[PDB]
């Protein structure tokens, strides 16, 4: 996360870190939706141009974290990956359009003060909440800068910007599967996700209910945090039927 | 369910330090 | 610079 701060303690108890086991590195984030299923995006999994195709027992997943690199004793949980799910027509080709998996978990994850799930959001939610100048929060251990790496979980808050003006920013090819979020040149303030922070979960607490929901994964992005340029995040909402489908034919 | 409800702060009636920036942007 | 986690786990 680039100009973001460091997280307070329980502040995102849904954050999951893909851990890669050897070499022991941040592979990417993630969002825990039940006590059995991790969300994530598929380019954390998924990528053949950078030779990126994992397995399930290349990784593992830790819950319940807020230091970057130690083993946080008594509060963070391991889990071992039963199996991975990609969106069977994610565009890793053109666009990450879909760029949606899900993991299922070995064993369920006990929930504490530090591990809780988030919500994902229902039609009426993100008719609700999905719309330009609107806030969201993002989180990740991800880098601090484009071109170092932070002691603590960041965060940082960003608006939803107008499709056109999205569109308008890159030159790649948007769908109504991506939203993106971000300040404008004009706006002054700054701050985008970063390498490691994809597929961490972009969320936004609902005004009627206040319940978070996680509207968004962090998906691509050219650069970070570079002035006329946006962030691109899943739609969940959109892939949820997929979501769904999935967890009642394979969960538990 | 209690999704979404987080164990430090909305189950115990505590705010975060920022959440308020994203209640104040929700407007209309 | 990760700290090593328990054996269990690999
Ligand atoms: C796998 C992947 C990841 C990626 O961004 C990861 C990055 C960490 N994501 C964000 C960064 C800042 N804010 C929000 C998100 C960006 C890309 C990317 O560059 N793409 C474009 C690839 C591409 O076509 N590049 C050229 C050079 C051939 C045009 C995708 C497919 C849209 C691919
Ligand atoms: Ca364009
Ligand atoms: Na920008």
């Amino acid at each position: 996360i680039v100009e973001g701060s460091d997280a307070e303690i329980g502040m995102s108890p849904w954050q999951v870190m893909l851990f890669r086991k050897s070499p022991q590195e941040l592979l990417c984030g993630a969002s825990l939706i039940s006590d059995r299923w991790v969300l994530t995006a598929a380019h954390c999994l998924l990528y053949p141009p950078w030779d990126k195709n994992f397995t399930e027992n290349d990784l593992l997943v830790r819950i319940g974290k807020h230091s970057r690199t130690r083993y946080e004793r008594n509060i963070e949980k391991i889990s071992m990956l039963e199996k991975i799910y990609i969106h069977p027509r994610y565009n890793w080709r053109e666009n990450l359009d879909r760029d949606i998996a899900l993991m299922k978990l070995k064993k369920p994850v006990a929930f504490s003060d530090y591990i809780h799930p988030v919500c994902l959001p229902d039609r009426e939610t993100a008719a609700s909440l999905l719309q330009a100048g609107y806030k969201g929060r993002v989180t990740g251990w991800g880098n601090l800068k484009e071109t170092g790496q932070p002691s603590v979980l960041q965060v940082v808050n960003l608006p939803i910007v107008e499709r056109p003006v999205c569109k308008d920013s890159t030159r790649i090819r948007i769908t109504d599967n991506m939203f993106c979020a971000g300040y404008k040149p004009d706006e002054g303030k700054r701050g985008d996700a970063c390498e490691g922070d994809s597929g961490g979960p972009f969320v936004m607490k609902s005004p009627f209910n206040n319940r978070w929901y996680q509207m968004g994964i962090v998906s691509w992005g050219e650069g970070c945090d570079r002035d006329g340029k946006y962030g691109f995040y899943t739609h969940v909402f959109r892939l949820k039927k997929w979501i769904q489908k999935v967890i009642d034919q394979f969960g538990e | 369910a209690d999704c979404g409800l987080r164990p430090l702060f909305e189950k115990k009636s505590l705010e975060d330090k920022t959440e308020r920036e994203l209640l104040e942007s929700y407007i209309d | 610079d990760f700290e090593e986690i328990p054996e269990e786990y690999l």
